RNA sequence: CUUGAGUCUCGUAGAGGGGGGUAGAAUUCCAGGUGUAGCGGUGAAAUGCGUAGAGAUCUGGAGGAAUACCGGUGGCGAAGGCGGCCCCCUGGACGAAGACUGACGCUCAGGUGCGAAAGCGUGGGGAGCAAACAGGAUUAGAUACCCUGGUAGUCCACGCCGUAAACGAUGUCGACUUGGAGGUUGUGCCCUUGAGGCGUGGCUUCCGGAGCUAACGCGUUAAGUCGACCGCCUGGGGAGUACGGCCGCAAGGUUAAAACUCAAAUGAAUUGACGGGGGCCCGCACAAGCGGUGGAGCAUGUGGUUUAAUUCGAUGCAACGCGA
RNA sequence: ACUAUGUUUGU
């Protein structure tokens, strides 16, 4: 905000594979409070990715989260009546907030029987870069891209 | 595709588009590349950075002639009157001098009104 | 203007770009896009004069610092 | 301070070009009064001195002839 | 008679004026070379220009206009105004020392002259800019602002006009009345030791004392203290208009009312408020996010419509699951 | 970039 600079709140870690990064990703998923749901959903997606891919858990999604995240932005900025995209760099935190929120808005929309199945599938694509959460990615890269001549 | 070795870089550079060209030290063009034409078009147009393109576009479709030494002689304001050098130096030219040849007139004709 | 290079481009670009600013040939350029009526010339030159007429001796107060 | 009252010369000549050029830049514009602390009568023969001397072609009007 | 005024001797600074000549930069155009798909323009565009070769770049040429830097709350001129350089003709100002004339002065109604720009007439010229105009935009409209062009005009000679916020919104002349900091231009003396110190003039800028002023502010360059003469004002509109006269080719200028109507119209300053003024700082104000509403059905409250009554009240935020 | 307007009259 304008003036109170934040500091950051703590998350514990999850408790199967006692992640930093994957407690943070069943956050993102997790609706109405229900995080008991969100770990079931995200713990059976993971061990899916991991018999269908061959790594272990963490290795499987870090695979998925490096073809997902961002590297710059763009942002609507302002000089007179400008307005203007103005690509920047993401940092480090934020490129892993995108990779999962870009990953589980994806997940949702294509359709399958199940949210892990979804979870699952989105996240193997992913790996592949086949995925609707990789095509987001490029197409932040490609508007940013566009955009280059401003700085 | 004759070769010439000792080039002139020329930027037209202008609040609305940048123009590189490059010629012999005769004033011969050999090729040339604007801001406009490496798309950015509008207000991408008048960019540092579309002159920087220009300059690379006009760095290659001349590298045909094997120019390595570069005079330069930059004209008019505008943003891409560092960046087009900056740019002719990063495609590989020995840059040998560079002069602002930007018309100066001694009071001489009216200038168009200001606008309003 | 005429800046010939000695080994290092960048400190080149620095002198050449230092050169030119203090020919003042962008000055140049922006005051002769468009012409000014001497009514404008004039009241901007007296304009000019009267806050470079700037009292360096205003500086003779506490202010608490 | 003016080297020209220092040394009582009392006519800026236009023939004496040694002298002219350290009263005019690189571009050949004259140098204002103000850096090169010559003193207001001397200032005007230096410039009418220098002008002479552009028509002579003994001192370039600008750099880019 | 000499103090005011003027003349002579020497010198100084100056975009002071008039008439010629000339230089460089740049723009435009013309011709050509290289070269290629854009150029140009804007907030974004489009009109426009461009493969019939643009733009860019280079060479040559033509032409007009204006003189970058110097350049300076610098200078000169009564004012309007005047700046590239050179020559010719020419005005004024100032300083030093004397000599000369001996109130020859000040102001000035009428009168006369000069008098920016625009405009007008005749004849030239015409690069750039540009009223008008055209097109493209913008917009609710856009007879504009912006863009692309573009005629008069802007330039020259001669002749008109005679007006400007022609302003310092401050008539001219003279005298007197604390200071400080500069600029420009002379001049005396002294250690000139070198651009220095101490005086003395002219013209200029800022600040400020007394005094003055409604206040702002002016303040030895007065808006202070006085004297001479002139011009002008008598509430706001009507109206600097009509009519008449004079002037003008015209545009119009100048001189200049009345009826009628109002109780104000004004100046300066103060407090606030406001600004598509500035600065600084905040707020789920944006930004970053999450979840909603607006669509469905129902609940509930409002309008409205209906009714015999649909009781009354709450209506921007701050009424509408509100009094209830 | 660029919007316009805000009926009359009181304490
Ligand atoms: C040197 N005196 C100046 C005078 O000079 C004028 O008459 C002189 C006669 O020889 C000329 N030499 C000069 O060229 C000319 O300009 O012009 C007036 C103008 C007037 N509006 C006021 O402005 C002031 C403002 O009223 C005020 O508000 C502001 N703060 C400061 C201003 N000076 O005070 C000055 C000052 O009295
Ligand atoms: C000695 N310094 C200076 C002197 O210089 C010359 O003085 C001598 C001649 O006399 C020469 N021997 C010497 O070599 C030379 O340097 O010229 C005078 C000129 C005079 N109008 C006045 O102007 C000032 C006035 O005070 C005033 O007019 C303005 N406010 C500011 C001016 N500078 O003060 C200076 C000052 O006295
Ligand atoms: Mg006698
Ligand atoms: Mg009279
Ligand atoms: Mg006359
Ligand atoms: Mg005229
Ligand atoms: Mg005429
Ligand atoms: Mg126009
Ligand atoms: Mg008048
Ligand atoms: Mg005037
Ligand atoms: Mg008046
Ligand atoms: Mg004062
Ligand atoms: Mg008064
Ligand atoms: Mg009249
Ligand atoms: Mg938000
Ligand atoms: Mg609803
Ligand atoms: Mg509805
Ligand atoms: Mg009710
Ligand atoms: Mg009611
Ligand atoms: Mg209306």
């Amino acid at each position: 905000p304008r003036r109170r600079v934040i500091g950051q709140r703590k998350i514990l870690p999850d408790p199967k594979f006692g992640s930093e990064l994957l407690a943070k990703f069943v956050n993102i998923l997790m609706v109405d409070g229900k995080k008991s749901t969100a770990e079931s959903i995200v713990y059976s997606a993971l061990e899916t990715l991991a018999q269908r891919s061959g790594k272990s858990e963490l290795e499987a999604f870090e695979v998925a989260l490096e073809n997902v995240r961002p590297t710059v932005e763009v942002k609507s900025r302002r000089v007179g009546g400008s307005t203007y995209q103005v690509p920047v760099e993401v940092r480090p935190v934020r490129r892993n907030a995108l990779a999962m929120r870009w990953i589980v808005e994806a997940a949702r929309k294509r359709g399958d029987k199940s949210m892990a199945l979804r979870l699952a599938n989105e996240l193997s694509d992913a790996a592949e870069n086949k995925g609707t959460a990789v095509k987001k990615r490029e197409d932040v890269h490609r508007m940013a891209e566009a955009n280059k001549a401003f700085a | 595709r004759k070769q010439v070795s000792d080039g002139v870089a020329h930027i037209h550079a202008s609040f609305n588009n940048t123009i590189v060209t490059i010629t012999d030290r005769q004033g011969n063009a050999l090729g040339w590349a604007t801001a406009g034409g490496s798309g950015f078009r509008g207000s991408r147009k008048s960019t540092p950075f579309a002159a920087q393109v220009a300059a690379e576009r006009c760095a290659d479709a001349v590298k045909e002639y094997g120019i390595k030494n570069l005079e330069v002689m930059v004209k008019g304001p505008g943003p891409g009157r560092e960046s087009t050098i900056r740019a002719l130096n990063a495609a590989g030219f020995r840059i040998t001098n560079i002069t602002d040849v930007t018309p100066i007139p001694h009071n001489g004709c009216r200038p168009p009104k200001k606008r309003r | 203007i005429k800046v010939r290079e000695n080994e290092p481009f960048d400190v080149a670009l620095r002198r050449f770009k230092r050169s030119c600013e203090k020919a003042g040939v962008l000055a140049e350029v922006r005051r002769r896009e468009f012409y000014e009526k001497p009514t404008t010339e004039r009241k901007r030159a007296k304009a000019s004069a009267v806050k470079r007429h700037a009292k360096k001796l205003a500086r003779e107060n506490a202010r608490r610092t | 301070f003016c080297r020209f009252t220092a040394e009582g010369v009392q006519e800026i000549d236009y023939k004496d070009i040694a002298t002219l050029k350290n009263y005019i830049t690189e571009s050949g514009k004259i140098v204002p009064s103000r850096i090169t602390g010559t003193r207001a009568k001397y200032q005007r023969q230096l410039a009418r001195a220098i002008k002479r001397a552009r028509y002579l072609s003994l001192l370039p009007y600008t750099d880019r002839h």
